[PDB]
């Protein structure tokens, strides 16, 4: 007999992958683009745009 | 614009790659020279240093060659303008579907 | 010190999918309007 | 080092460009952020007659 | 003779020696 | 050292490739004008169709 309220957490792990990194004038990160998860994705971060 | 476009960007580009040149190591255990110096003795870092010295030489002479072609393709199509300045522009051309 | 628990009835884990989670600053540099690709552990997109 | 108008994220050290190069540096004295550039620019040229 | 030349010619409104269209060229292109 | 020389041969062959694109284009650009000109009507520059 116990309790525990309501929580719910997410277990994730993280792989070795190049990511595309977008910087405003503040210099934070915005978006995130992916090399090797769509051709689309490849086509934006290989014109680096 | 593309064509007053293209001869900007090409630039832009390996001006920015000649930049990038210099991140990399040909091959050696560091990029700059400054840091070979510090952590090795310059009688045994000598082959490090030519390395960098030949891949820098490299790159630079790629550069030089690209510049080269383009300097020749725009001075063939400052040419063409010259022509078409003397003839379209300067008095009426008879040459069909060249105005 | 611990003691141990009693077998009851659980609930099997449920899998779902993440969407443009898991990003952080790879390094301790300030970069501004500029687009630089790393090579460095994230979580993957709609993984 | 010229006194800057952009502030930076309170965990970063050093500041890059497009061109990937540190112009910006951040004073461990009072968090003040300093731009760099360089002091020699081009080279010389005589005019002759 | 009815040949509206104002838009290749430079206006004398702005301090640039500039025509409206080139105005519009050099603004197009970075 | 294979590196190297394989990057050399390329180099070089890019070179000559670049150089050949070049004549091919000048080439081009004259059999364009030649027909713009001899074809899609009658020229008058004497010794040149
Ligand atoms: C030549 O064309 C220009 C178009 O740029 C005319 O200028 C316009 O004139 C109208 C009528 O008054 C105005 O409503 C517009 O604001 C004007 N535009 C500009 C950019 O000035 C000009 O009137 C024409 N001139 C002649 C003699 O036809
Ligand atoms: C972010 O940049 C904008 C654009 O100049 C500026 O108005 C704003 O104050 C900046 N925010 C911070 C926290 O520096």
């Amino acid at each position: 007999g116990w309790t525990a309220g309501a929580a719910a957490y997410y277990v994730g792990y993280l792989q070795p992958r190049t990511f595309l990194l977008k910087y405003n004038e503040n210099g934070t990160i915005t978006d995130a683009v992916d090399c090797a998860l769509d051709p689309l994705s490849e086509t934006k971060c290989t014109l680096k745009s | 614009l593309g064509k007053l476009q293209d001869v900007v960007n090409q630039n832009a580009q390996a001006l920015n790659t000649l930049v990038k040149q210099l991140s990399s190591n040909f091959g050696a255990i560091s990029s700059v020279l400054n840091d070979i110096l510090s952590r090795l003795d310059p009688p045994e870092a000598e082959v490090q240093i030519d390395r960098l010295i030949t891949g820098r030489l490299q790159s630079l002479q790629t550069y030089v060659t690209q510049q080269l072609i383009r300097a020749a393709e725009i001075r063939a199509s400052a040419n063409l303008a010259a022509t078409k300045m003397s003839e379209c522009v300067l008095g009426q051309s008879k040459r069909v579907d060249f105005c | 010190q611990c003691v141990n628990l009693t077998t009851r009835t659980q609930l099997p884990p449920a899998y779902t999918n993440s969407f443009t989670r898991g990003v952080y600053y790879p390094d301790k540099v300030f970069r501004s309007s500029v687009l630089h690709s790393t090579q460095d552990l994230f979580l993957p997109f709609f993984s | 080092l010229t006194e800057s108008n952009k502030k930076f994220l309170p965990f970063q050290q050093f500041g890059r460009d497009i061109a990937d190069t540190t112009d910006a540096v951040r004073d461990p004295q009072t968090l003040e952020i300093l731009d760099i550039t360089p002091c020699s620019f081009g080279g010389v040229s005589v005019i002759t007659p | 003779g009815g040949f509206n030349f104002s838009q290749i010619l430079p206006d004398p409104s702005k301090p640039s020696k500039r025509s409206p269209i080139e105005d519009l060229l050099f603004n197009k292109v970075t």
